[PDB]
RNA sequence: GCGGGAGUGGCGAAAUUGGUAGACGCACCAGAUUUAGGUUCUGGCGCCGCAAGGUGUGCGAGUUCAAGUCUCGCCUCCCGCACCA
RNA sequence: UCUCUA
RNA sequence: UGCCUGGCGGCCGUAGCGCGGUGGUCCCACCUGACCCCAUGCCGAACUCAGAAGUGAAACGCCGUAGCGCCGAUGGUAGUGUGGGGUCUCCCCAUGCGAGAGUAGGGAACUGCCAGGCAU
RNA sequence: UCCUCCUAAAGAGUAACGGAGGAGCACGAAGGUUGGCUAAUCCUGGUCGGACAUCAGGAGGUUAGUGCAAUGGCAUAAGCCAGCUUGACUGCGAGCGUGACGGCGCGAGCAGGUGCGAAAGCAGGUCAUAGUGAUCCGGUGGUUCUGAAUGGAAGGGCCAUC
RNA sequence: CCGACUUACCAACCCGAUGCAAACUGCGAAUACCGGAGAAUGUUAUCACGGGAGACACACGGCGGGUGCUAACGUCCGUC
C-alpha cells in the first residue's frame, strides 16, 4: 500500500477535483491504462490493480504506476457528534482526473497489455481505456 | 574585488547623498594619480573635474599620486567650482579613508573656499 | 609590526659541528652550537644506507662453502 | 459516546495592512501609504520608511509605483502635485 | 520577571526622575547614565536610586 | 632576505626555464607562512594555550594571534567563542628568515628524519607538513619545558598547480624525498 | 470512549532544570573460609574486540552544539470518569 | 554474643 | 571626428556565465619599499604612506564564439465576468477577457556627461 | 488575553469545540553613531586530532545568520567585529492609519540641550509584528495651584511614579 | 596488516524523464477594489448634525469554500 513516508503536515482540506489532467502521454513504457472519468483511487485500488496485472504478465515486462496517494482522508468515528475536531486519518487518496495514465506497461504483447489492464479496471471504481505510446 | 569592495564600501552615502539631492564632490583615488570631479545632483552630468593626469597640474609637480598633488588638486578643483558659482558640495570619499591624500585634498578644498 | 607585543629578534651566529658559521635572526639572543646542519646531515647519504636489508641466499652461502 | 478536544483554536487579530493611497492618488505631507511587516515596497522620493517598514509621504503630491534597481525592487515616490 | 525597576535620580539636586528596569543579578554595580533634565534644561548625570 | 636573494636571482631563471613562462610574473613565488598549533586540551587550562602562545612566539618572533571556536560542537565540548588555538602569519623578511632556520636546523633536528612527502600540496601548490614536538627548534630550552606541544606549518605559495609549488621549494632544496 | 501517569541492565530502582547512563542494592560469576553446602568476607558484573573506542533509556521520525533526559505520532500497560432521561 | 545442614 | 582608457550615471540579464583569443605610449592593475601619517584582537595581507625597477601572469578592459542562462511571438488550451442550460461532487452554450508551460525565433546589450592619451 | 500562517474567495476585513505553532520576556548593551567586514555546507592537504575543534586553499553564493514562534524583510546589509558614547532626551507635533468607543499606531518638521562623525548627516530604544491590565482606592517625591474667620498647617489638586 | 576480486541486498549526489500541494512559488489572470477625467440619466439618490426607533433567534437557493461521508430541509463563513 502506496503512502508517503513523511508529511509537512498531518491533515489537508476536503478541496475538490474539477480540471483536466497532465499525465496525459504515455511517457515510459509502451501501453498505458488512461483514466476516462473523475474520482479518487485508494492506495488498495492501486495495489490491487497492480497485482492483477502483475499475475496476469507472470512478472513478464516492466509495469510503471504514474499516481501516487499523496492526500490524507480523515473519518470520525462511529457514534461521534460533529464537533470536536478534525476527524482522524483512515486512508490515502489519489486524485484522478480525465486524461491521466494510471499505469503503464511495456516488455508484453499489446493483447496480454489489454488482458491485464482490463483485468486492473475491473479492481477500480472509475472507468479507463486503453492507450499506446504515440510518436509526438 | 578590491575594486568591488570600495564601491560596496561607497554606495551607502552615495545612495544617501542620491536622495538629500547634494552636489556632490567625488574623489577617485589611484597610486600614481587622484581625481576629483562635482556631480550635479541627479548623477548624470559633471561640472567641473581636476586630476593629477591634467598637463597644467601634473608639470608643476613632483609625483602626481602624493598628498601635494592631492591637494593642488582640490585646489583646482575649488577654484573651478567658485568660477562656475558651485561652492557648497557634499565630500564622496569613493569607498576609501578620510585620510592622507584624501583628507588633504579636502582641507585643500575647505581652505580654498568649499563649503562642506 | 607593533612594537612591543612581539619579542626580541636579534640577528646572532649559530655554527655547526660541520663548520657551517651561519647568521640567523632569532629569539635565543645569545650565540648557537649545533650538532647537525641541512649541509652535514645524512639525508644526502645516510639515509639511503640506513635501509640495508640483506641476502638471505647469500647470508647461506656465506656461511660455510661445500 | 463523548470525548475530543482541539488543541488548534488561537489566532490572532487581523493587522489591516496593505496600500492605504494607490497610484495617481494625490496626498498630503505625512500621509500613510503602505503599512507593511517588511520592506516589500521601498522608499523612493520624498517618501519616508517609519520603524515599523511604514511608507509616509514626506511632501505632498500623486503616488508613483515604480520599479528600479538591478534587484528589480518596488519602489514608491511622490510626484510633484 | 526578575527584572526589577529603578529609578535614575538628577544629580542636579532636583528631585527629578527618570525610572527603568535592570537584571540586579547579573549587574550589580550601579547604573550612571549623563540625560536630559527638563527643570535645568542641562544635561546632568543621573544615578541610580530605588523606585520606590 | 638571503633566500629571498636566492629566489630573485637563481630560482625564478631556473623556473621560467624549466616552464617556459611568458612572463616573470608567471612564476610562483612564497606568500605566507601560518603556523598554527590547535590547542583542544586548553578548556581544561588556559595555561596549557597560554603556554603553547609563549614558545611559538620564541619560534617566530611575533605574538600568536589565539584562534577561538568559530561554532560549537558537542563531541569535543566546546562552546562558540572558546580559545582554542594559536596561529601566527608570517610575510615577508620574517617569512624567508623562519623558512631559512626551518630547512636549515629545524628539519635536521627530527628524531629519524628520513625525508618529507611530495603528497602535501592540497592539490594546488600549497604545501602543509606537520611537526611531532616543538624541540626541534633550539629556540625552546629542553629542560625549561614540560609539555610537548605539536604545530602544523602552512605553506602559501602562488603556484597555480601542484607541480610548480614542487619545483619551487625543490629550488630551496626542500627536502621532500 | 475521555482524562492523568509510566515504560530504562537478568531484577527493583537513580539521575535535572538538556552537559557520560546505570548511584545503589538483589541475583549471578570467581576467589579465600569450611570435610562439604549455606551463611559470612573480598572483588567483578549493561552489548561488539586485539584494550584502542563504538551501539545502547518501548518503536519511528524532529528540536537542539548535544536529549532518558524536549516535541509529534505510534505501541503496550496502570489508574479515575463514562452521568440525566 | 552467634553458630544451620549433609 | 575616430580609437582606447578612467570616473559618474541611466537601464537591470536580448545587459549574466562559460570557452578561445587579445591589450600596456598614456591610463589601470599588479608591483618596489616602509624610519615616518596610519594600521594588524599576529602579520605593510588588508588599510595607509613614499614611490616607478619590472610585468601585463592574474585581475580588468576589448573581440569572437550559441554549451547554457535570458528574452520570446502566432495559434490553441486552462481558467473566468455576465446571461442561459444539462445527465448538476462536475460540465456545456452565447458573449467579453485571456494565461502559464511549450514551439518557431531572438540573443554574446544599448546609451549619456566629463577628463586624458594616440591618431587626425 | 496577545502574536504568526492557512481557511480568507489576488484591496481591507471575515466564522466554526476548523488545521498548525508561540508569548505573559530579555538587553545599561543585544541601544546610538562612525569605520570596517560577509555566511551555511562540502573537497583536498595537514602534529597530537578522532564523523566533527584549530590551520591553508578551492567549490559554492546566503541553501547561513536575525536573543525567542511563524510570516514578511534584510548585501547600501536590518547579519558580524572594533572605537567613542547615552537620542532607551524633555516640550510639541502638520498630516494620516486603525477601531462602536475606551483606546492603539506611524510620523516629517519646530524649540531647547546632547552624542558620534572631517563632513553631508544619523539618533525621540532594539529588522518589524506578541512580552500585557481600565477605573477606584492608597503610597512616595516635587510643586504655595487650593487652604472653610485670618496666618500657617492638615487634606486636596497638578507633574512624575509605585 | 595490506587486502583479492565478484555479487545482486541496497543506495547519496548529480543528470535525464514524470507527477502532487490550504499552510510551496523562478509565473500569473478574470473579476473586484482605490484614485482621476468625461458624457447621458436618475424626484440628492450623497454627506453632516439633530429628534424618534426597531433590531442583534434568520431561512432556503446559486456561486466560492471549511467541517461532515463533496451525507442531511446538516453546520460555519464570503457574495448575490
Ligand atoms: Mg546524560
Ligand atoms: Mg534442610
Ligand atoms: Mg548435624
Ligand atoms: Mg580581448
Ligand atoms: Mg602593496
Ligand atoms: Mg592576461
Ligand atoms: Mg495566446
Ligand atoms: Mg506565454
Ligand atoms: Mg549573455
Ligand atoms: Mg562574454
Ligand atoms: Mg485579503
Ligand atoms: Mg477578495
Ligand atoms: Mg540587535
Ligand atoms: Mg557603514
Ligand atoms: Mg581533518
Ligand atoms: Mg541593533
Ligand atoms: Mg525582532
Ligand atoms: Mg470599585
Ligand atoms: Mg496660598
Ligand atoms: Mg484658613
Ligand atoms: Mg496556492
Ligand atoms: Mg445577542
Ligand atoms: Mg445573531
Ligand atoms: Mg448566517
Ligand atoms: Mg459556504
Ligand atoms: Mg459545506
Ligand atoms: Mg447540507
Ligand atoms: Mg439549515
Ligand atoms: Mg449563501
Ligand atoms: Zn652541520
Amino acid at each position: 500500500m502506496l503512502q508517503p513516508k513523511r508529511t509537512k503536515f498531518r491533515k489537508m482540506h476536503k478541496g475538490r477535483n474539477r480540471g483536466l489532467a497532465q499525465g496525459t502521454d504515455v511517457s515510459f513504457g509502451s501501453f498505458g491504462l488512461k483514466a476516462v472519468g473523475r474520482g479518487r483511487l485508494t492506495a488498495r485500488q492501486i495495489e490491487a490493480a497492480r497485482r492483477a496485472m502483475t499475475r496476469a504478465v507472470k512478472r513478464q515486462g516492466k509495469i510503471w504506476i504514474r499516481v501516487f496517494p499523496d492526500k490524507p482522508i480523515t473519518e470520525k468515528p462511529l457514534a461521534v457528534r460533529m464537533g470536536k475536531g478534525k476527524g482522524n486519518v483512515e486512508y490515502w487518496v489519489a486524485l484522478i482526473q480525465p486524461g491521466k495514465v494510471l499505469y503503464e506497461m511495456d516488455g508484453v504483447p499489446e493483447e496480454l497489455a489489454r488482458e491485464a489492464f482490463k483485468l486492473a479496471a475491473a479492481k477500480l471504481p472509475i472507468k479507463t481505456t486503453f492507450v499506446t505510446k504515440t510518436v509526438m | 574585488d578590491k575594486k568591488s569592495a570600495r564601491i560596496r564600501r561607497a554606495t551607502r552615502a552615495r545612495r544617501k547623498l542620491q536622495e538629500l539631492g547634494a552636489t556632490r564632490l567625488v574623489v577617485h583615488r589611484t597610486p600614481r594619480h587622484i581625481y576629483a570631479q562635482v556631480i550635479a545632483p541627479n548623477g548624470s552630468e559633471v561640472l567641473v573635474a581636476a586630476s593629477t593626469v591634467e598637463k597644467a597640474i601634473a608639470e608643476q609637480l613632483k609625483y602626481t599620486g602624493n598628498k601635494d598633488a592631492a591637494a593642488a588638486v582640490g585646489k583646482a578643483v575649488a577654484e573651478r567650482a567658485l568660477e562656475k558659482g558651485i561652492k557648497d558640495v557634499s565630500f564622496d570619499r569613493s569607498g576609501f579613508q578620510y585620510h592622507g591624500r584624501v583628507q588633504a585634498l579636502a582641507d585643500a578644498a575647505r581652505e580654498a573656499g568649499l563649503q562642506f | 609590526m607593533k612594537k612591543d607585543i612581539h619579542p626580541k629578534y636579534e640577528e646572532i651566529t649559530a655554527s655547526c659541528s660541520c663548520g657551517n658559521v651561519m647568521k640567523i635572526r632569532s629569539t635565543v639572543g645569545h650565540d648557537l652550537n649545533l650538532d647537525v646542519c641541512s649541509k652535514c646531515h645524512p639525508f644526502f647519504t645516510g639515509k639511503q644506507r640506513d635501509v640495508a636489508t640483506g641476502g638471505r641466499v647469500d647470508r647461506f652461502n656465506k656461511r660455510f662453502n661445500i | 459516546k463523548a470525548g475530543g478536544s482541539t488543541r488548534n483554536g488561537r489566532d490572532s487579530e487581523a493587522k489591516r495592512l496593505g496600500v492605504k493611497r494607490f497610484g495617481g492618488e494625490s496626498v498630503l505631507a505625512g500621509s500613510i501609504i503602505v503599512r507593511q511587516r517588511g520592506t516589500k515596497f521601498h522608499a523612493g522620493a520624498n517618501v519616508g520608511c517609519g520603524r515599523d517598514h511604514t511608507l509616509f509621504a514626506k511632501a505632498d503630491g500623486k503616488v508613483k509605483f515604480e520599479v528600479k534597481g538591478p534587484k528589480n525592487r518596488k519602489f514608491i515616490s511622490i510626484e510633484a502635485e | 520577571g526578575i527584572r526589577e525597576k529603578i529609578k535614575l535620580v538628577s544629580s542636579a539636586g532636583t528631585g527629578h526622575f527618570y525610572t527603568t528596569t535592570k537584571n540586579k543579578r547579573t549587574k550589580p554595580e550601579k547604573l550612571e547614565l549623563k540625560k536630559f533634565d527638563p527643570v535645568v534644561r542641562q544635561h546632568v548625570i543621573y544615578k541610580e536610586a530605588k523606585i520606590k | 632576505a638571503k633566500l629571498h636573494d636566492y629566489y630573485k636571482d637563481e630560482v625564478v631563471k631556473k623556473l621560467m626555464t624549466e616552464f617556459n613562462y611568458n612572463s616573470v610574473m608567471q612564476v610562483p613565488r612564497v606568500e605566507k607562512i601560518t603556523l598554527n598549533m590547535g590547542v583542544g586540551e586548553a578548556i581544561a587550562d588556559k595555561k596549557l594555550l597560554d603556554n603553547a602562545a609563549a614558545d611559538l612566539a620564541a619560534i617566530s618572533g611575533q605574538k600568536p594571534l589565539i584562534t577561538k571556536a568559530r561554532k560549537s560542537v558537542a563531541g569535543f565540548k566546546i562552546r562558540q567563542g572558546y580559545p582554542i588555538g594559536c596561529k601566527v602569519t608570517l610575510r615577508g623578511e620574517r617569512m624567508w628568515e623562519f623558512f631559512e632556520r626551518l630547512i636549515t636546523i629545524a628539519v635536521p633536528r627530527i628524531r629519524d628524519f628520513r625525508g618529507l612527502s611530495a603528497k602535501s600540496f592540497d592539490g594546488r601548490g600549497n604545501y602543509s607538513m606537520g611537526v611531532r614536538e616543538q624541540i626541534i627548534f633550539p629556540e625552546i630550552d629542553y629542560d625549561k619545558v614540560d609539555r610537548v606541544r605539536g604545530l602544523d606549518i602552512t605553506i602559501t605559495t602562488t603556484a597555480k598547480s601542484d607541480e610548480e609549488g614542487r619545483a619551487l621549494l625543490a629550488a630551496f632544496d626542500f627536502p621532500f624525498r
